[PDB]
């Protein structure tokens, strides 16, 4: 049933403010955790809130961060009396973009902290599903503190699952130099505890920004509803009840051929601005599914093969007008499995209309879908990771910071040759027999 | 990562320290009195990294062996708002000599800098980092401020070590002995300090002859471009900024290889001094100024060079949208004067809040490889001299052995070979 | 981890019975008190009865490894064991579905039968199994309890009528049975009864009680055996079975020497008069003798105020000066510095270990040697630990390095049991990890030497141990060393 969501560094804690937002806004609940009388009323969300006594209903969620700062604005602003104070745990130094503070120096300062807190939620749960942990590739705390948490999770917490929604960099945004350095470590330190993982490419949202909601230079606001609305049709499965809302531990079983292989590509549509009129078929958002330029991580499909497709539908959607649909994109598009799958899509659907943010960049649409698509296309992106990481190591730029706290150097060569393994592995997976 | 503590040493130290922070307190909206008359909340928003909580008093200490400055700053306009106990001021002075401030007579001094410079430590919730203003040229600034540089640093490993050294130059002081000081001084920055800021009088001095057109600059002349291209550097420090926020996180930025962390800074416009520039440059202009060599603080040509890392700062209401594609061209147009290997090695930052006096304004912090012009510079001057081994009794006779002169010339030489180094490497 | 051999989740209880079965292959053989296996058999019998089916056959392999483990003598308290450990082994080891969890149960039931005197205290408690509702399981421990019998045989058994009686009770039942494999397994132990004694014995008490066509089926059976009548050696043996100088120059005095104006100048606010009161001593007095006198000389009054100007004199000149003093002091005064003059130096020494200039490290360290080679380890080890973990990175490299040095030098006395040993890892090898774990690389490069450099006087083997906790990649930096590494 429950499942407790962990926000580390800037981008775990930021996302998962407008992921808790809108969170509420689905369930109907209030800043300050109350809700009206049910007036029984199939009451599924408590997989990701509790109740108090009084009523109140408080997220099953853990804020971490090195710094005071972001998370300071959370006990500030108009959620400050939505979470207990005990949840938001924060140090007085920072990661400075580096791996090494986040997972040997600083980090292990609070990281018992972390774990004792974590262990009030789960000991206030009859029955742990698993966690959703939210971080960064590129910053300190949400390369090194994540990949130090999540070691520890396997530790304690063998049995229960671990889904990471990783922020993947992008120049357009990028706040350090170093991130290929953290983004490879961080990858590598958490492949084997990790059991699916949706990356979010900041430059897939930056452009989806700019150009479906017309937006010049999309803040870190923009990028992070658009998220938001992203996780909350991942997470719609565990938090709401449906005949046909299939639960996405079920979807985990078709999207994960290997335990190496748990990095599926969202694409999610329509995204459409509140500017004019629009309202679009279940056809043609299913046909949104396969333009890469509504992909969450740039890369090409067509220049890939597919092990899974799921459509997590959610809106006034018929089976019958999904099946009419997928029918037809089947023998009109070019969607290539490997020789050993079952060529068919998985699709849930919720009755409940996509919720945005009133008054925000998204308009209101009366039926969405995200699909998930494990496809070896993806391997793309380490690419462009493993490209520019091998850029400066093969100079050991900025190597002695990393070492200088804590981490040997035989771990950057450690990581890549994980790298490069991974790679190959997306190469054989895609040969046929 | 959070309170900055600033130190001052010799007579340039304290006269571009003090400009300093006449230019910060204003601009945070400090009068002298010490009280808040500004008008954003911007201003308050991070004043705890430079100044601490009256009843706003700066975080600064001010160190010479002279206590003739000692005075020239407390009777200067903000002389009233440094801390009295925060003034450590010895008896005898230097002499312009490196020895006398680094092993005789600044020793004897340094254990009373220390106890101020743990009684504001002790006082910060998250130290962050030091900041040091000096000449390498001189003898208290350049000898005592490295030995302090190097006693902070077996005192507080943890903390980032920043500088503001100037450079020395013959159009400027004609002591013969600053080659000596600069060379040795060098020889302490390369592997105590996490980042400098070069400085060059000789840059400073053309830019206000043959930029600014005044025929005889004064010292006030070459502090007005060092107080704004402080100010500028230090702008993401103060403001709440997204990219470069603390002292670390730019370090990690702009330094590639620990060694190689000498700064190239920039500035435009150029102004004068109360002077009349009014219309607010153009983005596409601020671009082009700033990555110019008639801009740098450093006499080296960019052209001669490759830049490593590269930290932009613009000030004042633009079009944030219009700053990258200036960025993005500058970077490939020029793209064989900025390093492959290194991605996405250029940054850039804005801030709503400009400089009092303009409305536009932009800073320019570079890590190129032609700052070996600069080392070379100034080892042609040092072995000039030495050679004849004139002036040697004065570091001798201050207990210093001749070897010490050979080896700082010779890892300034290496300074210089492996800036050479990296601008000769590849992609391929 | 030893009390999760009973924890809720299964993979937990299964890397406990791994964990076990390691140790019993793994430990000694004379035994820990940890191996308190045998005087707690309700643990292992617990065990065995593991609600997991994997996890219960890793509990059964594991059972089986201790159960040859405790074939060490003096272990008589196997009768404990039979009664404890073969009903759970029948019950739920012999009518066990998987082929594996039921070969090693019948292994176990071998070796807790070896362990016996005879073959009657194990019979007769998987009797009462032969009776069961389960035909697997009659069918497997009929199987069994005739393999008991072709390979120990009855011999030493009290009375051996009372146990054929007992045995050949339920056969006419058992070959009656309405399992196929149940009748056939007993046709099986027929044959085994038939080889101990005659066929005459087995007419008379049991073949007329069989149908015919079994009957006549042993007869074929007992054709196809060339054996003679009685087996003339039994094919398994019980345990009980198978055990029955140019240091002669003439002592100078230099006490004397020191003029009236030195205690004032050498505490000077001029660094000149403290560096030349220091230097002319040093050059005039110190540097041109040798051997200094050992007797009716006290040169703790001077020594303490080497180390007052080592430990806080801001001049680096004369701290240089200074030590070098020490150091030609300690090397002119070979068996001096017994307590007094040896303490009054040291803890400075470490102390301005801080000191960066090369020619003053160089003096402080050489000073630091020399105290050394004529006080090995009387404070230093003690002391020098203690600075490893202090706050400045340049003490803990220096301090390290110098651990090193006397490491290196390390000749002892002898035999064993030296301060080195009891302190090795109490507090030596936790001192010499903080530096291998610093966050500095230059100072775990002298923890990976001074780690490598103690793996050359022990043992590698003695300090595998704390080896393991570490990286991967800090065994590769250590093991770096130890090729480089002598003495
Ligand atoms: N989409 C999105 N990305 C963000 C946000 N904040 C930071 N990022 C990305 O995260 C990367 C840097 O990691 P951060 O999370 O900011 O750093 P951190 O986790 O706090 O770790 P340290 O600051 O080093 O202690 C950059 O590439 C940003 O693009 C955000 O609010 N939304
Ligand atoms: N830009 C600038 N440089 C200065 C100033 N005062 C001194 N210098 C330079 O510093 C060098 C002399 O060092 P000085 O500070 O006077 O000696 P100190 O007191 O021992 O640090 C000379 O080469 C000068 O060019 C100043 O006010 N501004
Ligand atoms: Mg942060
Ligand atoms: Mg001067």
């Amino acid at each position: 049933r429950e499942c407790i969501s962990i926000h580390v560094g800037q981008a775990g804690v930021q996302i998962g403010n407008a992921c808790w937002e809108l969170y509420c806004l689905e369930h109907g609940i209030q800043p300050d955790g109350q809700m009206p009388s049910d007036k029984g009323g199939g009451d599924s969300f408590n997989t990701f809130f509790s109740e108090t006594g009084a009523g109140k209903h408080v997220p099953r969620a853990v804020f971490v961060d090195l710094e005071p700062t972001v998370i300071d604005e959370v006990r500030t602003g108009t959620y400050r009396q939505l979470f207990h104070p005990e949840q938001l745990i924060t140090g007085k130094e920072d990661a400075a973009n580096n791996y090494a503070r986040g997972h040997y120096t600083i980090g292990k300062e609070i990281i018992d902290l972390v774990l004792d807190r974590i262990r009030k939620l789960a000991d206030q749960c009859t029955g742990l599903q698993g966690f959703s942990v939210f971080h960064s590739f590129g910053g300190g705390t949400g390369s090194g503190f994540t990949s130090l948490l999540m070691e520890r999770l396997s530790v304690d917490y063998g049995k229960k699952s671990k889904l990471e929604f990783s922020i993947y960099p992008a120049p357009q945004v990028s706040t350090a130099v170093v991130e290929p350095y953290n983004s490879i470590l961080t990858t590598h330190t958490t492949l084997e505890h990790s059991d699916c993982a949706f990356m979010v490419d900041n430059e897939a949202i930056y452009d989806i920004c700019r150009r479906n909601l017309d937006i010049e230079r999309p803040t870190y606001t923009n990028l992070n509803r658009l998220i938001g609305q992203i996780v909350s049709s991942i997470t719609a499965s565990l938090r709401f009840d449906g005949a046909l809302n299939v639960d996405l531990t079920e979807f985990q079983t078709n999207l994960v051929p290997y335990p190496r292989a748990h990095f599926p590509l969202a694409t999610y549509a329509p995204v459409i601005s509140a500017e004019k009129a629009y309202q679009l078929s279940v056809a043609e958002i299913t046909n949104a599914c396969f333009e890469p330029a509504n992909q969450m991580v740039k890369c090409d499909p067509r220049h890939g093969k597919y092990m899974a497709c799921c459509l997590l539908y959610r809106g006034d959607v018929v089976p019958k007008d999904v099946n009419a649909a997928i029918a037809t994109i089947k023998t009109k598009r070019t969607i290539q499995f490997v020789d050993w799958c079952p060529t068919g899509f998985k699709v849930g659907i919720n009755y409940e209309p996509p919720t945005v943010v009133p008054g925000g960049d998204l308009a209101k649409v009366q039926r969405a879908v995200c699909m998930l698509s494990n496809t070896t296309a993806i391997a793309e992106a380490w690419a462009r990771l493993d490209h520019k990481f091998d850029l400066m190591y093969a100079k050991r730029a900025f190597v002695h910071w990393y070492v200088g706290e804590g981490m040997e150097e035989g771990e950057f060569s450690e990581a890549r040759e994980d790298m490069a393994a991974l790679e190959k592995d997306y190469e054989e997976v895609g040969v046929d027999s | 990562m959070r309170e900055i503590v600033h130190i001052q040493a010799g007579q340039c130290g304290n006269q571009i320290g003090a400009k300093f922070w006449e230019v910060i307190s204003d601009e945070h909206g400090i009068d002298p009195t010490g009280s808040y008359h500004g008008d954003s909340d911007l201003q308050l928003e991070r004043i705890n990294v430079y100044y601490n909580e009256a009843a706003y008093v700066p975080r600064a200490i001010l160190v010479d062996l002279e206590p003739g400055t000692m005075d020239s700053v407390r009777s200067g306009p903000f002389g009233q708002i440094f801390r009295p106990d925060n003034f450590v001021f010895g008896q005898s002075g230097a002499g312009n000599n490196w020895a006398k401030g680094h092993y005789t007579e600044g020793a004897e001094l340094v254990d009373s800098v220390l106890d101020v410079v743990r009684k504001e430590s002790e006082s910060c919730d998250c130290l962050q980092g030091f900041q040091l203003t000096h000449s390498l040229g001189g003898g208290t600034g350049s000898g005592m401020g490295t030995l302090l540089i190097s006693k902070i640093r077996e005192e507080y490993p943890d903390r980032i070590m920043n500088t503001f050294s100037v450079v020395p130059s013959p159009k400027v002081s004609d002591t013969v002995v600053e080659p000596y000081n600069a060379t040795l001084s060098v020889h302490q920055l390369v592997e105590n300090t996490d980042e400098t800021y070069c400085i060059d009088n000789e840059a400073l001095y053309d830019i206000c002859f043959r930029t600014l057109k005044l025929t005889t600059p004064t010292y006030g002349d070459l502090n007005h471009l060092v107080s704004a291209t402080m100010s500028g550097v230090t702008t993401c420090l103060r403001f709440p900024g997204q990219l470069n926020a603390d002292l670390r996180k730019l370090a990690v930025n702009m330094v590639p290889f620990p060694r190689l962390h000498f700064f190239m800074p920039g500035f435009a416009p150029l102004t004068s001094r109360g002077s009349q520039q009014y219309r607010a440059l153009t983005v596409p202009e601020l671009t082009q100024q700033m990555f110019d060599a008639k801009n740098m603080m450093a006499a080296c040509d960019p052209r001669h060079g490759r830049y490593l890392t590269v930290a932009a700062v613009f000030r004042g209401r633009m079009s944030m949208k219009e700053v990258d594609e200036q960025m993005l061209n500058v970077q490939n147009k020029n793209s064989s004067y900025f390093v492959e290997w290194i991605p996405n090695n250029v940054k850039t930052a804005v801030c709503d809040i400009p400089p009092r006096g303009l409305k536009m304004s932009a800073t320019f912090i570079g890590n190129s490889t032609a700052i070996q012009e600069l080392f070379k510079r100034i080892s042609e001057q040092f072995t000039a001299m030495f050679r004849r081994k004139a002036f040697l009794h004065w570091y001798t006779g201050e207990g210093m052995d001749e070897m010490e002169f050979t080896e700082a010339e010779s890892n300034m030489n290496d300074l210089v070979s492996e800036y050479q180094q990296y601008q000769d490497a590849t992609a391929d | 981890l030893e009390q999760r051999a009973s924890h809720k989740v299964w993979k937990a209880r299964l890397n406990a019975y791994q964990e076990l079965n390691n140790l019993f292959t793994k430990s000694s053989v004379i035994p820990n008190d940890v191996a308190n296996y045998w005087l707690d058999p309700e643990l292992f019998a617990s065990y065995i009865v593991d609600s997991n089916v994997v996890a219960q056959e890793n509990a059964i392999i594991a059972l089986h490894t201790l159960l040859e483990y405790i074939s060490q003598v003096p272990n008589v308290s196997t009768s404990k064991l039979r009664l404890q450990w073969i009903p759970p082994l029948v019950e739920k080891g012999l009518s066990s579905s998987r082929a594996a969890t039921k070969a090693k149960a019948t292994d176990c039931i071998m070796l807790l039968t070896q362990s016996d005197t005879s073959i009657q205290q194990t019979v007769n408690l998987m009797l009462p199994s032969l009776s069961n509702k389960l035909p697997r399981l009659v069918s497997s421990c009929v199987k069994c309890l005739a393999t008991i019998i072709e390979e120990f045989g009855f011999i030493n058994v009290s009375d051996i009528n009372i146990l054929l009686s007992e045995i050949l009770e339920p056969l006419p039942k058992l070959s009656s049975h309405a399992d196929r494999n149940v009748r056939s397994e007993t046709m099986n132990l027929i044959l085994q009864i038939y080889k101990w004694f005659g066929k005459e014995l087995l007419q008379e008490l049991l073949l007329e009680k069989l149908k015919p066509i079994q009957q006549r089926d042993l007869s074929r059976m007992f054709e196809k055996y060339e054996g003679t009548i009685p087996p003339k050696q039994q094919p398994r043996l019980f345990q009980w079975q198978k055990e029955q100088p140019f240091e002669l120059l003439p002592p100078s005095v230099i006490l004397d020497k020191f003029p009236a104006d030195f205690q004032t100048r050498i505490s000077s606010t001029k660094w000149k008069d403290r560096v030349e009161a220091l230097e002319e001593i040093h050059n005039n007095v110190l540097k041109p003798v040798k051997k200094l006198a050992h007797k009716n000389q006290d040169y703790s009054d001077y020594l303490r105020v080497l180390a007052n100007v080592i430990q806080k004199d801001a001049n680096v000149q004369a701290v240089t000066i200074a030590a070098n003093s020490v150091q030609l002091l300690c090397n002119s005064l070979r068996s001096n510095f017994t307590r007094s003059y040896g303490a009054i130096v040291l803890v400075p020494l470490l102390e301005r270990t801080k000191e960066k200039k090369p020619s003053v490290n160089e003096a402080i360290c050489s000073a630091l040697d020399a105290v050394a080679t004529y006080c090995g380890f009387d404070d230093c080890l003690e002391e020098t630990l203690n600075y490893m973990k202090h706050k400045t990175p340049q003490v803990r490299i220096e301090c390290t390095k110098f651990l090193t040095r006397m490491l290196q030098g390390w000749k002892s006395d002898g035999p064993l049991q030296n301060q080195l040993l009891f302190k090795l890892l109490p507090e030596v090898t936790t001192a010499v990890l903080k530096i291998v774990n610093d966050t500095q690389p230059t100072t775990r490069n002298t923890g990976f030497e001074c780690f490598a450099t103690l793996m050359k006087l022990v043992g590698e083997r003695e300090l595998a141990d704390p080896l393991e906790k570490l990286d991967n990649l800090k065994k590769k930096k250590i093991y770096e060393y130890y090729e480089k590494v002598e003495v």
